[PDB]
């Protein structure tokens, strides 16, 4: 095991994010037992994960990891149970992971983080109902918005617009944000008020289309242009926890549920693939940069699974 | 001074966390008993078969710590009223699991949110937990003054916040509470954790909570201002509410991160302690009324019953009241004996119900003060008190005082009285039967004789107190009507309550009573205009009496005699609480009813809805003649 | 046919008057017990000392006559709610005097007017009389459909009658009644004498009285029309109301002078008898439901308890229901055995809860009808009923029928079933635990097997009935919770009631139950739009079941199976009646809850007001597993 | 005692009415004991009354007598407990009293009768709430009015106008009637709604002024012209049962109460005289035609009292 790397990875695998080079970022929480904390792991060999000894780098966080995101290629932005958003930086040798900053700005668990298209700004969402905008270099909060009236489930930055991001909450609101508007938020979604929105993913190429998952396992494709609910499929028997687009020119969409299943859907929302591999909650998905047909899932069963998609 | 706890939704090590908050000066910790993010499946394979442990060990603290320092919290994913059936079922199972663990642990309290309008199924599940083993532990329902929907920043371009004021709407959070506690049938185990925001609502919104069982106040670090030295502080309006809440002796809970990061988190607590020590102190009454707040007592019946030594001692412990009596007699003596007749005259003064002689001594101080001459009779039916009287008279008063061991209605007096003096009044004036007693004595008062007191009047006011409604309800006894509790008055230092209307006079008596035919029976109809939304639970009673001319005694708050701490008001409950909308009138009807044997009160509310007549024919409550 | 009395306010000789009214065919006489004009003074000399007698002697009739033929009347000068104090006091004393005389006389009933809105003190005095000796005698409150102020001729030039229709206003007379009976705490001794006028009000006004304790209807001679032969008669609308009132079996009272003076006063009575004999007759059900009207019964638990011989006999007494079962099996057999396979095939048919064998016999008649071959198992846990079965099978069925003495959940069957047939349904469908029983049996049903029934559904409807609220309330028992009566269902032929909304489905079950994980627990929320002013007292329950395809059974009134007189609906009470205004929605919540040991229902009203959750954790009512 | 005259007069004396010649009409009810009936008596010597043997004529009525009125000099119109209004006629020799008619038109006790100025018509009031107008010669009801909403206490015909009469009820209404108006009744009285009206008397000379007594013992003088409440005095400790004007040019007013007292008042409503003579309810008053200073009261104490007024 590396220097500064823990003997043991926490059982509950929260996040899996491939860098451009194909190196794997792992977030884990201890969600039961004496000590309720988390860990950040780097696996330059993705197939060794989750085994701690065969890791490029690893560190221990004070508290659990609700969410994670790469900040460029050496940066890791963390949603902590502590109400902190923390910035962790990779080593020059990338042999250890060091805390750049840890700011306790949220009054409750930080549930969700996204980096905006600039790479100098991020949005945090919390169970405290606030959404915050972060100056990463000055390590401060630019804006704090109480738009929602319940816990914020997801925040997802636009691919290409540094002022634009989606949020969804148990107040049954999907909010489209533009910090250039004096009233920055705008309520968007289906004709019908429906099941609570749980997961969000912008289309990578189409800057005004996104998809959302609900608590009833429905996946929906939305055009801000139509502000109409185009297409919906019943993909899962339970909550849709995450939605990840493939790197393909016409992207495939990975769907992960508390039903412990992964599905891969075409752009028409039809189902190509299904994996029952996990025997607990499926928490994340990252398509390989190197082989775009390879997709890594992590689950609370501590399984790191590598899928080949048809 | 202040009992305070720390609220956390993150506890990496229960050991270090608890130690940290102790070091910071917190009396207890509110924390989850399961990891707030650790969602559990109970029905669907494979997540159902997730290997354990499902949480951390009881072995990590002493039983004593679990019992005293820890308030548990319901995990935030638990949504028993979810519209999604599978979420509803998993939430029913998880809620029972977490509640059962808190009971396993012996936690003194457990926090559950009321964060929306429909908490029906949450109430159904909590009621089930309560009806599973009789346990003591409290459930603190976390409710905000202001619903989060009405607190949200006006930052949604196409969803503007309503700037139109809605009286009822701004009170929606109280209705969340009311409906929950009604469904759970006023369990004594279910109380309010009131969460305060940066923006206080209208006073009317705060007043809604007046008589409610508030055990805890939650102060987010957010609502705190910063002084020039950068210490956390509160607005004057926030401070006024803290002063209000200190009177209800709630536990204060600090939630959120340190936003005064120039300083430690004891700074928030240090502020509260500062406010506690710097509250306006309590009057003699408030020091008297110390452990009696909302303590229900049987009204004394000194006619039917013989009072104990210590009962008379408490009556005597308020000197001001007897100075008033001394003053009334003093005045009456000067009005009756001209300075020319001072040494010829000598008035027959009779104390009717002399107890252990304080009115005898006041009558004597009055005569020496007036420089006028009095003969005294001390009449007392309690032979135990006659012992005290006869020792006093042998040792001190001498033959000026003739102690009479007799009922004043039976006594054949050797001569007629110039002045009869009495303290035969209860908290509702005539509730000890001063009218019937003095009526029976008046045949031995001279045609121009004075009764001190000459007059007394009872007053009523409608009150809200879910707290006292529950105290009364709890007074069910075996071997009697299961609702008799509600058909009797209680003497009580009313504390956690709202008075819904100004007191109105109820019954009045005058002495001597000239009526050729005398009836002490009464029927009174009262109309109380109510300017708030509320629930009626009963009627506070008070009295005023005219001893002589301008000299009076009162427990009526607007006219309250000074120093008369001796003497709590009365409460008339009703069996069913009655909803009152702002602008409605409460109409109550009271009767004073009698036999040769017994006197009693009957009462009914006729608006805005009818009650049952309470205490018909004295079936639950009578006063002995 | 008709029980009828004569109302008189003039009785010169009690002897001749009573004899006269008997000769005319009246069952009883309503009359004053003191002379209606003989005003009495109780307080002021000299009229107070008026020499007696104060009325005529008890000796003037037999005790039996007083007990059976005489209804007393309050003197009309008696005004306990007078604004004039001296009139109020004399009226309190006179009212007690006249009531005490009626009780002295042993009168079966006594008439008191509700002729204005404020009858508070009148209620207070009547409650006192009722709480003075437990007595049986009824108080008939004389209330008009239409207040006299709203009936008055429009003949005052400067006081025109309001021709503006006021929905609530036209119902003011019901509120007089409601407020009175609420103040007197729903005494069972206090009932309605409904007085009908020449002008009937809106139906809504008549509907107000649907579930009220009406003992008597008063018909003035005034309201009667004249036929060509000059006989008294009634409008069709009046006649429709009489037909309505005959169903409630009220006593009709004729008041006023003979306005058909061409003829005798028996002419009025002769008319009523004519209407009685010429009412549309009652169906088989109505002849079945004869003495059961509003009779509260414990729901049968044929799982936990072993039914008696006569219980099975009543189940069997309705042949139509078994013809339905025969038809379902007949159909199912033809769907399963092609005519080509008739003699090769032989289906295993299992009767699960066979009682004394009516489903066994229906299964046999079905097989001979279909000309198809069946092997029979008769499964029955009640060993008393196994005796009946085993005698039948030895004497008649032979070895085609294998009687099994076992619980269907425990039984290890020698082979799998094509068809399981059962009658495990109560008045609320699943209330005998058909779900749990058939679930336990389904492992021995073939993969393509049929359960008859395949489906059943419970239905609820909100109901008003002050009558049944009082029946339930009266079911307090010693040695239990004083409100347990209200936290249990009753089987009852609901009779004197108003259904406030169309029935809505509550819980549904299907057999076989394919669910990989099965939960028989339920949570249902129902919204009942209400288009009238009323008081909610409880919920009527019914059921429908699909035996097979189109063959069903129902006690739901809109879809009621013919001939299924066997089988009254269920009632879920609530502890406190709830006022519902026209246009409001009643929201009720029902749960089906379970252990390994017990299944139960819990229920709460959440709109227009919250109730307590009823029967939490089965504390008052459970069904044994 | 005369032929057809009862041995015994009923104890409860209801009515006393002097004829023009000074002969005394007596009505009595049996209000307790076995038999609840009434009697009509004529005393040509008023000082012999109530003694039955020294009576000019007497008869027994089927039921009690609530009210009475002379019809001219030989006619007696009766309000019966039976709901009947009965016409009784004096003999040629005036030695016996004979029933002319008895009509059961009222559904409850007939409480009050008055003869209208014509002498061919009368108004009845009843506890049945109806007021009826009678053709005395054809012995029928011309009109029946349900104006009131409670029992009718009093009806008093105008002195000189055959179409005009007052009524009062426990509905707290005083009604002024004119049968020539299509809406015949008109609601009149004090500014303040007050205590129930119990007794009525038109001023004999002033055809638009009347007085009323209330249930609280107040006597009030009313001008239809002002429709204003001129003058009121608290004359009695109880209900004012009757009000009778003297035959004087400026009339005196006799006031009788359940307080068992008689008062005589000036036209300013001030009190000249007071008699405590009766020891039960005072039911009627009739001033002597012969000596206008003589006033006869009857009471339920069976006393016939002759007062000399100052
Ligand atoms: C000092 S409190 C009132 C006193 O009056 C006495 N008391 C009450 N009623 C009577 C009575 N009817 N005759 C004599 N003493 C009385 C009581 O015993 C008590 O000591
Ligand atoms: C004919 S009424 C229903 C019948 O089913 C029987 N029964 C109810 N539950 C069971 C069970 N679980 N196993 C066998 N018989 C049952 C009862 O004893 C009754 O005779």
């Amino acid at each position: 095991l590396p220097p500064n790397a823990p003997a043991c990875m926490e059982r509950q695998l929260e996040a899996a994010r491939y860098r451009s080079d194909g190196a794997l970022l792992l977030g884990a929480s201890s969600l039961s037992g004496r000590c309720w904390a988390g860990s950040l792991w780097l696996f330059k060999d993705p197939c060794a994960a989750p085994n701690e000894g065969f890791c490029s780098a690893g560190v221990q966080t004070e508290a659990g990891v609700a969410d994670l995101t790469w900040v460029g290629e050496r940066g890791i932005l963390v949603a902590s149970d502590s109400g902190a958003v923390e910035l962790w930086e990779l080593d020059e040798n990338e042999t250890l992971i060091v805390s750049k900053f840890c700011k306790y700005e949220h009054d409750d668990i930080v549930s969700t983080v996204s980096v905006l298209s600039s790479g100098t700004q991020a949005v945090s969402g919390s169970k405290d109902i606030c959404i915050k905008v972060w100056d990463l270099a000055q390590q401060v909060v630019l804006s704090s918005y109480r738009a929602h009236a319940a816990q914020v489930t997801c925040v997802a930055a636009s691919p290409h617009k540094d002022s634009v991001f989606l949020s969804c909450s148990e107040d049954n609101r999907i909010l489209l944000w533009d910090t250039r508007c004096p009233k920055p938020a705008s309520q968007i979604g289906c004709s019908a008020p429906g099941y609570l929105p749980t997961s969000l993913a912008w289309h990578p190429q189409q800057s005004e289309v996104f998809v959302f998952g609900d608590e009833n396992g429905t996946v929906s494709l939305v055009d801000t242009k139509s502000t109409s609910c185009v297409l919906s499929s019943a993909v899962h028997s339970q909550c849709v926890t995450g939605l990840v687009f493939s790197p393909h020119s016409v992207p495939f969409l990975a769907s992960l549920s508390e039903d412990c299943s992964l599905a891969v859907l075409d752009s028409s929302l039809s189902e190509l693939f299904r994996s029952q591999a996990h025997r607990d909650f499926v928490r994340d998905a990252t398509w390989s940069p190197l082989n775009h047909s390879l997709l890594t899932t992590v689950g609370w069963d501590h399984q790191v699974v590598h899928h080949v998609v048809p | 001074r202040v009992s305070s706890g720390r609220d956390l939704n993150c506890v990496p090590e229960i050991a270090d966390t608890l130690g940290a908050v102790a070091k910071q000066g917190f009396d207890f910790l509110c924390m989850p008993v399961f990891h707030p993010r650790f969602k559990r499946e109970f029905i669907q394979e494979p997540a159902k078969n997730r290997p354990g442990p499902q949480t951390r060990s009881d072995l990590l603290l002493s039983g004593r710590d679990w019992n005293t320092l820890i308030v548990g919290k319901l995990s935030p994913w638990i949504r028993p009223d979810s519209k999604v059936e599978k979420i509803r079922r998993n939430s029913e199972a998880a809620m029972l699991q977490e509640l059962n663990f808190g009971a396993y642990l012996g936690l003194p309290a457990f926090l559950l949110p009321l964060n929306q309008e429909d908490n029906t199924n949450l109430a159904r599940v909590l009621t089930n937990h309560i009806h599973t083993g009789h346990h003591s532990s409290m459930f603190w329902m976390r409710v905000p003054l202001v619903a989060p929907e009405d607190l949200r920043d006006d930052i949604i371009e196409n969803a503007p916040t309503t700037h139109t004021e809605e009286y009822s709407g701004e009170e929606k959070t109280w209705m969340w509470w009311h409906n929950f506690r009604t469904l759970c049938d006023y369990s004594k185990r279910i109380a309010v954790a009131l969460e305060i925001g940066a923006d206080l609502p209208s006073n009317h919104v705060i007043d809604r909570w007046l008589g409610e069982p508030i055990k805890a106040a939650i102060l987010p670090t957010s609502i705190f201002l910063t002084n020039k030295k950068g210490f956390p502080v509160l607005s004057k309006m926030h401070q006024r509410l803290i002063f209000r809440l200190l009177k209800l002796e709630v536990q204060f809970i600090i939630t959120g991160t340190n936003h005064h990061s120039e300083k430690e988190f004891c700074s928030y607590l240090q502020y509260l302690e500062y406010l506690s020590q710097n509250r306006p102190p309590p009057n003699a009454y408030e020091l008297f009324a110390k452990g009696y707040e909302d303590y229900l007592q049987s009204p004394l019946q000194p006619l039917m019953d013989n009072l104990e030594s210590q009962t008379y001692e408490v009556f005597e412990k308020d000197p001001i009241k007897y100075s008033q009596y001394q003053q009334a007699i003093y005045k009456c003596l000067l009005d009756r004996v001209p300075e020319e007749e001072k040494d010829t005259n000598v008035q027959v003064l009779m104390v009717l119900g002399a107890g252990r002689g304080p009115l005898v001594n006041a009558s004597l101080r009055a005569a020496k003060q007036a420089d006028r001459r009095i003969k005294l009779y001390a009449v007392e039916k309690n032979p135990n008190a006659v012992v005290t009287l006869e020792n006093w008279q042998f040792e001190e008063w001498g033959s000026q005082v003739t102690v009479v061991s007799s009922d004043m209605r039976e006594w054949v007096a050797p001569e007629k009285a110039d002045i009869i003096v009495s303290e035969l009044l209860g908290s509702f004036a005539d509730n000890e039967l001063s009218p019937e007693c003095l009526d029976g004595a008046q045949h031995f008062l001279k045609d121009d004789g004075v009764s001190i007191p000459g007059e007394y009047t009872s007053f009523l006011a409608p009150i809200s107190s879910s707290k006292l409604y529950n105290e009364v309800r709890a007074c069910r006894e075996k071997d009697r009507d299961p609702e008799a509790q509600f058909e009797m008055p209680y003497v009580v230092r009313l504390h956690n309550f709202h008075q819904l209307s100004a007191p109105q006079p109820c019954f009045t008596f005058s002495h001597p009573n000239r009526d050729p035919m005398i009836d002490n029976n009464r029927y009174c109809t009262l109309e109380f205009p109510v300017e708030v939304n509320t629930v009626l639970h009963g009627f506070a009673g008070y009295f005023e009496t005219v001893l002589y001319q301008d000299i009076t005694l009162s427990i009526r708050p607007e006219t309250h005699s000074p120093g008369m701490f001796s003497w709590f008001p009365i409460l008339f409950p009703i069996k069913q609480p009655i909803t009152v909308r702002e602008g409605q009138t409460i109409c109550v009807r009271f009767w004073r009813c009698s036999n040769s044997k017994k006197v009693w009160y009957e009462w009914a509310v006729t608006a805005p809805v009818c009650s049952a007549i309470h205490n018909p024919t004295g079936r639950s409550y009578t006063i002995g003649l």
